[PDB]
């Protein structure tokens, strides 16, 4: 679950 | 301990420079992502677990996104600024059937705001204030959350007293701000939870993910 | 300019010396008579006109009557301690089905005035400053009610700072439960509203009342 | 509207 969310703060 | 105005300042200039409601929507999940950027510039935002990180977020960014196009709708006149660069004015927003809820955020919001000249700096803080929320369900460890937002309502009230020694209650004024924004901010989602189900109204990827449970 | 914390602590000290749903229903209608002895009693409140008293108290009644019970379980293990005398424990709250919110009741609030030992004069004041809500709809003169709120919450600043010198970020740590008890405040309407609806659980008038429109 | 209110208040 949320993963555009997780992408973007991982970059 | 070390939690800068000037740092904060620097997140919020870094970050910016036909149905009404629908235009609303776009311009949302556009800030959805420049909100991400704007987090990671904020003092120890990133030092924290990545999940806090999203919980933080995925608790926030409505009020989080509603302070920001409030405080930049300051100079308009009747009507807020998107981000799209796409003015919505009072009577477009009632035509589309959301005059209520548009008009508490002119009123509860963007004119007080400008009756006290909010600075950015001071808009910043508010807003570090809102992501450190130590209520958020999830958090791995809320005691740490809480730290950070002392020390970011400590570095305001000493922004302000020093910036505006004439009003001794501009910290609080500010800070009374924050119920009506939450209020406003549970309502907004409510419009936004009732467009999805309708099935009008485009909601693209980052808005929708929003959306999700819990 | 006339707003002393010792009127308002006694008007806090002179109101307040089976399906736990409907013990609480009971309670808060019972309450919704002392609360407006209590604002009889709050300085510069009887002078305002007879309908900014009633929007007042209408606008507000909920989070006003929420934050008293839970200061007045701050003692309590693990539940509130109602009015009518009756205790209702987590337990009892999580099998009639309303779990979550006495949940968010307990820890964001009951706890965080437990953890901060919030005093009854620090109480008086956050209520104070709840019932003078200037963004209330219908407010004949919001300026005036946005004064009394600054004299308020400027009295409570100076209680404490003298009262807890150690305690710089007291003044704010106070104020920062506003947001949680809006929050609490309109998810237990909703709760209200649909109870309501229901059929089930007796309302009495006075609490029917509030659930009039506007 | 608000018959208890009111009545209440001016007592
Ligand atoms: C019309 C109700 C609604 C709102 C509030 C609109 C507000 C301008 C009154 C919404 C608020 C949010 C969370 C989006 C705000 C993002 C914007 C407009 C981004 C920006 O332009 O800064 C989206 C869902 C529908
Ligand atoms: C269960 C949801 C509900 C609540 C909140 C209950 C709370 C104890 C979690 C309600 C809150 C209010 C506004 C009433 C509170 C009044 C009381 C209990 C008075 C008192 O005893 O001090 C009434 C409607 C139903």
């Amino acid at each position: 679950k949320h993963k555009i969310l997780h992408r973007l703060l991982q970059d | 301990e070390d939690m800068p105005v000037e740092r904060i300042l620097e997140a919020e200039l870094a970050v910016e420079p036909n149905d009404p409601v629908t235009n609303i929507c776009q311009a949302a999940d556009k800030q959805l992502f420049t909100l991400v950027e704007w987090a990671k510039r904020i003092p120890h935002f990133s030092e924290l677990p990545l999940d806090d990180q999203v919980i933080l977020l995925r608790a926030g960014w409505n009020e989080l996104l509603i302070a920001s196009f409030s405080h930049r709708s300051i100079a308009v006149k009747d009507g807020i600024l998107l981000a799209t660069g796409l003015h919505v004015h009072r009577n477009s927003a009632h035509s589309a059937g959301v005059g209520a809820i548009f008009d508490r955020v002119l009123t509860e919001l963007v004119s007080k705001m400008r009756d006290m000249q909010m600075d950015k700096t001071e808009l910043g803080c508010l807003r570090a204030i809102v992501l450190f929320n130590p209520d958020s369900k999830g958090l791995s460890n809320p005691a740490e959350v809480e730290a950070l937002r002392e020390k970011v309502y400590a570095s305001l009230e000493a922004y302000c007293k020093h910036k505006y020694p004439e009003q001794p209650g501009r910290f609080a004024k500010l800070l009374l701000r924050l119920p009506a924004l939450r209020s406003i901010g549970l309502k907004c989602l409510e419009h936004l939870f009732f467009f999805k189900l309708i099935g009008d109204t485009p909601i693209d990827t980052f808005l929708m993910e929003m959306l999700e449970a819990p």
